[PDB]
């Protein structure tokens, strides 16, 4: 970026347009904007594994109820979603979990996908399911 | 689409097949999001009431656009004659790792 | 006691799944008495492969035999529906 001088000469009429391209400073503008998301992890009411509870709350920052969205979930290495709880959230309207994801057994389901038919823009649509520990590991 | 066109007086409607396979040939397992719409020269009119979410087993999927929804998309069937329909699919693996957007227009 | 570990789970699960099929082995093996010789020949061979794999507790052989024994079962199930 320099400060220079231009010198024209002769007959005729022309136009001179100079434009710069750079990386401006974004004031840490909301990198999410359009999807508020609060994830909480709490222990379960005893009655001594670890089985905890995963609660997910989200809201669309738009004027209209966002259409069909997706919930991409990644478990904590050594945790599998409760099968029974998945059936509950699946049978419920406005939510969908492919049969392919269902019968994966406790063995292998570290990655979960919960398809949503809609997400409110006024309040928060929250859901929760149980998770158990089958694979002990430090850190 | 089963037919390289659409018959206005076709009760069945516009049948479309969603085929998804890995680059190495192997079949793909996932879920697809398919939508429709009408085109007019350069302008496109999306059909929100045609949005479907069909599973993709054996690397194949089946979606249908009922004539009912098509006509309801506008406000004279013989009028739509000449226009074109475009399909916009979006497949997502059951792993949620990759995502591809396809489209058939004309 | 707390929990299993790396090879502590998957190696046990496969063992249980392989055992479940081995329990009803005599059931399927005796079901070929009315079927063809093919089914009787395939199940008597795929039978040992599942047993030898179980005692060895080898993840590879157990899995290799799980589907070996699972396939023949399904082929028998379909072989019966043509007979009612």
């Amino acid at each position: 970026n320099e400060g220079f001088t231009v010198t024209a000469e002769g007959k005729g009429q022309g136009t001179l347009s100079v434009v710069t391209m750079y990386h401006a400073k974004a004031k840490d503008q909301l990198t999410c904007n359009k999807f508020d998301l609060k994830v909480t992890i709490k222990p379960a009411p005893e009655t001594a594994k670890n089985t905890m509870i995963l609660e997910i709350c989200t809201r669309y920052r738009g004027d209209q109820d966002a259409t069909m969205s997706i919930l991409d979930i990644s478990m904590m290495t050594g945790f599998a979603p409760d099968t029974d709880d998945l059936k509950q959230l699946a049978n419920g309207v406005d939510r969908y979990i492919s049969k392919y994801e269902l019968d994966k057994a406790f063995s292998d389901r570290n990655t979960l996908i919960i398809y949503l038919d809609k997400v409110s823009h006024s309040e928060d649509d929250c859901l929760a399911f149980k998770v158990h520990q089958y694979f002990n590991v430090e850190l | 689409p089963t037919e390289k066109f659409y018959y206005i007086y076709n009760e069945k409607g516009l049948e479309v097949t969603i085929t998804a396979r890995f680059l190495y040939g192997k079949k793909v397992e996932g879920t697809a999001f398919v939508i429709f719409g009408i085109q007019d020269g350069e302008q496109r009119i999306s059909l929100p009431e045609s949005l479907k979410r069909i599973p993709i087993e054996d690397g194949s999927g089946e979606v249908v656009l009922s004539r009912k929804v098509l006509l309801d998309g506008v406000q004279r069937a013989e009028d739509l004659v000449g226009k074109s329909l475009y399909v916009s699919a979006t497949v997502i693996l059951h792993s949620g790792s990759d995502m591809v957007q396809a489209e058939r227009s004309g | 006691t707390s929990l299993p570990t790396s090879n502590e789970y998957q190696n046990e699960k496969l063992a249980n799944e392989l055992k479940s099929l081995l329990d009803e082995l005599n059931v399927n093996e005796l079901a070929t008495g009315s079927l063809n010789t093919y089914y009787k020949r395939t199940i008597k061979i795929s039978g040992q492969k599942a047993m030898y794999a179980l005692k060895s507790k080898d993840f590879k052989k157990m899995s290799e035999a799980k589907y070996q024994l699972q396939k023949i079962y399904n082929e028998i199930d379909e072989a019966l529906k043509s007979k009612y």
